[PDB]
């Protein structure tokens, strides 16, 4: 059916993979949606942080996590650091 | 609770229940190894609490019981029962030895401000407690717990007494049947996300199970979360 990524449809530097009559752009840290063309941001599903979303000074999200949980190196998911960490059920 | 069911062991592993001249006359959830947060109208000037963790069925002996004595009570500052029995109603007790964490034993979740109001507005809590089964019935003996929805303030107004809408929130059905009951104050109202529960609200009191009112009312955990972390921290 031919390449839909030789237009170059993605910006923000998103990487463009060539599917059955469709492209997807994969983006770099920081951007979103399916041209890459939005910047990621608290307000749009909570700047994709699994707990807690902040602006950083250079506007920027910065995702954080309660006690007991670290910031995973993705730097949005947030992961045990000790052994019961709250709010989990474990049995 | 009235209209819920049994949790399973270790479902609710930040629940504990309070004892004193008479068992589970209130609930209460761990914050930490040394703290628990609870009712201020739980907690009067004279009388001994005993904390009970990783508890379920309260006449039986499941090995997973802590029991901890309270050293310190801190209410709120601005509770007074004189002015208004349920507002500010939110007190922290400190343990004399710390509980030991594990799956039966585990803290609840606190947010900040913002984000403990952004969970309650998700619009479904879980409550639970070892309170009456229904008016002036029977105290459970095993743990329940129940899912009720957020009612708005309008509606919560109009239907319930001594409700002051900044500090509190009501919850429950439009139908009623479904409420915390007396024992259960205390204990903890939480919203869990992706599987993580957060603390949301503090059981006040079962307005619909006391027959007084059409929801139960709750203190909103929100405006308490920096008085809580700074009192509860344990470095
Ligand atoms: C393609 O993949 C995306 C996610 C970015 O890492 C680009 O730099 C890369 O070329
Ligand atoms: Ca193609
Ligand atoms: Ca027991």
């Amino acid at each position: 059916d031919g390449d839909q990524c030789e237009s170059n449809p993605c910006l923000n530097g998103g990487s463009c993979k060539d599917d059955i009559n469709s492209y997807e752009c994969w983006c770099p840290f920081g951007f979103e949606g399916k041209n890459c063309e939005l910047d990621v941001t608290c307000n749009i599903k909570n700047g994709r942080c699994e707990q807690f979303c902040k602006n950083s000074a250079d506007n920027k999200v910065v995702c954080s996590c309660t006690e007991g949980y670290r910031l995973a190196e993705n730097q949005k998911s947030c992961e045990p650091a000790v052994p019961f960490p709250c709010g989990r059920v474990s049995v | 609770v009235v209209g819920g069911e049994d949790a399973k062991p270790g479902q609710f592993p930040w629940q504990v229940v309070l004892n004193g001249k008479v068992d589970a006359f209130c609930g209460g959830s761990i914050v930490n190894e040394k703290w628990i947060v609870t009712a201020a109208h739980c907690v009067e000037t004279g009388v001994k609490i005993t904390v009970v963790a990783g508890e379920h069925n309260i006449e039986e002996t499941e090995h997973t019981e802590q029991k901890r004595n309270v050293i310190r009570i801190i209410p709120h500052h601005n509770y007074n029962a004189a002015i208004n029995k349920y507002n500010h109603d939110i007190a922290l007790l400190e343990l004399d030895e710390p509980l030991v964490l594990n799956s039966y034993v585990t803290p609840i979740c606190i947010a900040d401000k913002e984000y403990t109001n952004i969970f309650l507005k998700f619009g479904s809590g879980y409550v639970s407690g070892w309170g009456r089964v229904f008016h002036k019935g029977r105290s459970a003996l095993v743990l329940q717990y129940l899912r009720v929805p957020l009612v708005d303030r309008a509606t919560c107004l109009r239907s319930t007494k001594f409700t002051i809408y900044n500090n509190m929130f009501c919850a429950g059905f439009h139908e009623g049947g479904r409420d915390s009951c007396q024992g259960d104050a205390g204990g903890p109202h939480v919203t869990e996300v992706e599987g993580t529960s957060f603390l949301t609200g503090i059981i006040s009191w079962g307005e619909e199970c006391a027959m007084k009112g059409k929801y139960g009312i709750y203190t909103k955990v929100s405006r308490y979360v920096n008085w809580i972390k700074e009192k509860t921290k344990l470095t």
